[PDB]
RNA sequence: CGAGCUGGAGAUACGCUUUGACUCGGGGAUGUCCGAAUGGGGAAACCCACCUCGUAAGAGGUAUCCGCAAGGAUGGGAACUCAGGGAACUGAAACAUCUCAGUACCUGAAGGAGAAGAAAGAGAAUUCGAUUCCGUUAGUAGCGGCGAGCGAACCCGGAUCAGCCCAAUCAAGCCGAAGUGGCUGGAAAGCUACACCUCAGAAGGUGAGAGUCCUGUAGGCGAACGAGAGGUCGUUGUUCGUGAAACGAUGACUGAAUCCGCGCGGACCACCGCGCAAGGCUAAAUACUCCCAGUGACCGAUAGCGCAUAGUACCGUGAGGG
RNA sequence: GUAGGGGAGCGUUCAGUCCGCGGAGAAGCCAUACCGGAAGGAGUGGUGGAGCCGACUGAAGUGCGGAUGCCGGCAUGAGUAACGAUAAAAGAAGUGAGAAUCUUCUUCGCCGUAAGGACAAGGGUUCCUGGGGAAGGGUCGUCCGCCCAGGGAAAGUCGGGACCUAAGGUGAGGCCGAACGGCGCAGCCGAUGGACAGCAGGUCAAGAUUCCUGCACCGAUCAUGUGGAGUGAUGGAGGG
C-alpha cells in the first residue's frame, strides 16, 4: 500500500500488481452500470493503489540509474 | 539590397516656382513637397563557394580593386 | 460573500470539550462538544435544542412528525471550563508527552 | 491496456435480449478500434469473437439551471462469439 | 499545523484521520489531443505513415534556419522601448507651402526595462569634461504663406554616478496582557456599580455599540532548507519652411591627407581657440503596469470595470458588437 | 423688467472638529391646519428595523419639465385590429379535475408529376417508450417537434478515407520586393469527375445493401497439392 514491503517487489510483479487492481476496477464499474456499488470508496482507493504503484515503479527507475 | 552594407531606403521631392533673379528675387514658393524612393543593380560574386547576390554599383568599385571581404 | 475567515478558520475548542454558553439565551448552560465546523465557525454542543419539521413523503414513511434534534452556534460559548464558569487560556509546557502543548489560564487544569 | 477500454455494459431490453443470443454489448472508449476492442474481450473474458460491430454516440442535457448543458459522447460495440458463448455468468444480471 | 476532513454545493451513500488526515509553504513524478506545432496531411483538437528498442501492450525518433559539436532560433506578452513605413479629419474662419504630426495606424526586433554612452563634443570662461532623467534658462534666442502658429540650447540647481576594450531581509507558521455583578432587552458589546491590562485603545467578528469574549494588535520566536572624410546633384534632421545655410545624414556619381597632419567653431578668408571620426561593449538615475500589497474629503447596484462577474446570453457570414 | 452685471442666502453628498441621539426604535418612506421674507425648516402620528441629526469650517460628479434627451416601469388607442390561404366537416365511443380541439370507430371533403415516396445540403436527438402539463403552441389542451428520464443509431462489399487527378490551393530549390510579403518547376493538397468486391428476404417500440437467415463475391498472409522455371519498375507503350 505505502511502505518499503510494496518496493521489494520484483519488476514483472508491478506490472502485475498494477493489472489486479485494473480487472477490479473495471468489475466495480461494470457493478456500477448494474446497480450493485454498495462501496464506492474502494473506487477511489483502489485508483490510488495503481497511482502510488506507477509512482514507485519512477522512483527505482531513476536510481541506480542516476 | 546590395550585399556588401545594404542600401533602399529614401525621401521626399520638393519643386518650387518664381524662381531664379535678384539674390533672392522675390522669393520661391513650393508647389510639391510629395515622397520618393531611390535604388541601385546586380552581379555575379562569390566567397566561399557559389553564390550570383546584389551588388551595390559604388560596390562593385570597392571589388575590382581590393577584395573587401567578398571576392569575384 | 465571506464566512467564519474573520477568526481564522481556527477554534478554541474539540469534538470532545465541555463549554459554558456565554451570550444570548441558554446563557451558562454547559456541555460536551460534538460538532466543530471550523471554516462555517459552528458548534453542535448539547445546548440549543430545536423541533424540526420532516417533510417526507416517499421518504421512509410518510410519518414525518416532529423531531428532537440541536441547533448549532459560533463563539457565542466560552470553550473550557473548570472554576465553575468561562476563562481564556495561556500556560502551555508538555505532560507526559512532550510533542502536545495543553491549555490554562488563573489555575492550570482543561 | 486489457481491462480498461471496455468502460461499462450495455444495460437496456434490447442488449438484454441480444444476451440470450450469445450476444454482448458494450460501452468502450471512443478512441479504441475495432481489432483493439476485439483484443481486450477476447482476452479478459477469455471467448473468440466471431465478428464485431461498433459505433459513436452523442450527448446533450441540462434539466433547470440556464446551464447551457453539455454532451457526453460514447462508442457501442457489439460482438457475437462462435458456438462456445456465454461471458462469466454476467450474462444473466 | 494539530482535529478534523470528504472542492464551490446550499446533496444523500461510502469512507478517511493522532502509525497525523485536511489545509498551508517548498520540491519532485505523471501531464491525452490541439496550438510555434515540429513525421506527412489537414476544414485546430483529426486522419495517414515510416524507422529504432520490444513478450504484446507500450516507449523513443522522424520540421526548417545557425554552426564541428555542445548549444542557440522560431511562438506568446497589458502598456512601456527603439527601428522600417507613415495618414487625414482639423487650424490657417476658403486653400495649396505650413498646421494637425512623425500624432494615429501597420510592420520588425527586444527586455524587465530599453534607448543613449566614454567628445573629430558643448562652447567664448584659453571655462567644461560619457549618457539618460528632473527643475531652470524661456515662450528667451530663433523659425514662420514672418501668417495661423511653431520653438531650442549653453550657464546654474538636482537624481545618479563606472569607464572599459580592440585594429596597426521576505512568504508557511507559533507565542502573545487584562471584567465581573445587577439592569433594559428576543438577544448586550449598550446603561449602571466597583475592577484590572496597556511596548498591545489598529482592525474585523460575536443575537445592539467589542481595550480586557474570539480572531488578532504591540512585542518576541520562527523552519528542513526556499528566492533575493570632403565634393556636385537630389533631400532631410534640430528653432533649420532655400534662406547669406553652416554642421550632421545619404540614394546617384566622384573621391583626400597621415601629425611642420585631419575635423570643427552658422557662407567665406586669415588669426585665435576646441577636439582626434571612418571598430565594439558598458551598470545606476528614466518609462510602463498583466500581476501583488497598502491606502482614499473614490463609487455603493441607472454608481463603480462591460460584468457584485459575462465577454456569457443575445446580435452579426465575418471582423466585430454586447 | 428680457439679455446682462452686482449683492445676501437655502439645500444635497463627502470631510475635519465639537455637541449629542438611537432596538423603551436610526435613516428612508407616508399624513398634516405649524414656523421663517424665499430657497426651506420643525412638531406630532404612522411605517420601517440599524444606523444618524445639529453647529463651525473645508471640498464637490451639488439642485431638472423640457434636449424628436438616456434607462426603466406603467398608461392611451381597447376588450378594439387580428388569430397567417375559402381543402370542409359530422356524429358516436373513450379518457380526464376539466374536452370543439387528446384517443378510437364510422362517414364526409382536399392533394394525388403531390399536398405521396427516396436521397443530398443543412439541422442536431427533434427519433422510440414512459411520464409531465409552468412557459412555448396565435384558442384550448388530458396533446405536441415543448419539459424530464431511459433507450435507440451496428458495414471487408453502400458514401468518404488508408487510391487518382481538374479548377484552384500550396510549394524544397529558384525568381522578385521599405518591412509584413508577392510569384513559382516538379511534387503535394483538392470532387463537382475516374477507379473499385453483395444480392434476395426477415424484423426492435425506435437500425438495416450495416443485425439475422439463405446462398455469393473481393484482396491480403500462411498451409497442402497442381506446376515445373523466371518474376517483371519510380521509367516505355497501349488503354483509361
Ligand atoms: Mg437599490
Ligand atoms: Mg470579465
Ligand atoms: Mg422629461
Ligand atoms: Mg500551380
Amino acid at each position: 500500500m505505502k511502505p518499503s514491503e510494496m518496493r521489494n517487489l520484483q519488476a514483472t510483479d508491478f506490472a502485475k500488481e498494477i493489472d489486479a487492481r485494473k480487472k477490479e476496477l473495471m468489475e466495480l464499474r461494470f457493478q456500477a452500470a448494474a446497480g450493485q456499488l454498495a462501496q464506492p470508496h474502494r473506487v477511489r482507493q483502489l485508483r490510488r493503489e495503481v497511482a502510488q504503484l506507477n509512482t514507485v515503479k519512477a522512483e527505482l527507475a531513476r536510481k541506480g540509474e542516476q | 539590397t546590395g550585399k556588401k552594407n545594404l542600401v533602399v531606403n529614401s525621401v521626399i521631392r520638393r519643386g518650387k516656382a518664381r524662381a531664379d533673379g535678384g539674390v533672392g528675387r522675390k522669393t520661391t514658393g513650393i508647389t510639391k513637397r510629395v515622397q520618393r524612393a531611390n535604388l541601385h543593380k546586380k552581379a555575379i560574386r562569390e566567397n566561399g563557394q557559389v553564390k550570383t547576390v546584389w551588388l551595390s554599383a559604388n560596390a562593385l568599385r570597392t571589388l575590382s580593386k581590393g577584395p573587401y571581404k567578398g571576392i569575384e | 460573500p465571506s464566512a467564519g475567515s474573520h477568526h481564522n478558520d481556527k477554534l478554541h475548542f474539540k469534538k470532545g470539550d465541555t463549554v459554558i454558553v456565554l451570550s444570548g439565551k441558554h446563557k451558562g448552560q454547559t456541555g460536551k462538544v460534538l460538532l466543530a465546523l471550523p471554516r462555517d465557525q459552528k458548534v453542535v454542543v448539547e445546548g440549543v435544542n430545536v423541533i424540526t419539521k420532516n417533510v417526507k413523503p416517499s421518504m421512509t414513511n410518510p410519518q414525518g412528525g416532529q423531531e428532537q434534534r440541536e441547533l448549532a452556534l459560533h463563539a457565542s460559548k466560552v470553550a473550557l471550563v473548570d472554576p465553575e464558569t468561562g476563562k481564556a487560556t495561556r500556560v502551555r509546557k508538555q505532560i507526559v508527552d512532550g510533542k502536545k502543548v495543553r491549555v490554562a489560564v488563573a489555575s492550570g487544569k482543561t | 491496456s486489457h481491462y480498461d477500454i471496455l468502460q461499462a455494459p450495455v444495460i437496456s431490453e434490447k442488449a438484454y435480449s441480444a444476451m440470450e443470443r450469445g450476444v454482448y454489448s458494450f460501452w468502450v472508449s471512443p478512441k479504441a478500434t475495432k481489432t483493439e476492442i476485439k483484443d481486450a474481450i477476447q482476452q479478459a473474458f477469455g471467448v473468440r469473437v466471431i465478428g464485431i460491430s461498433t459505433m459513436n454516440v452523442p450527448g446533450k442535457r441540462k434539466r433547470v439551471g440556464r446551464f447551457i448543458g453539455q454532451r457526453n459522447d460514447r462508442k457501442k460495440a457489439i460482438v457475437r462469439l462462435a458456438e462456445g458463448q456465454s461471458i462469466e455468468a454476467l450474462a444473466g444480471q
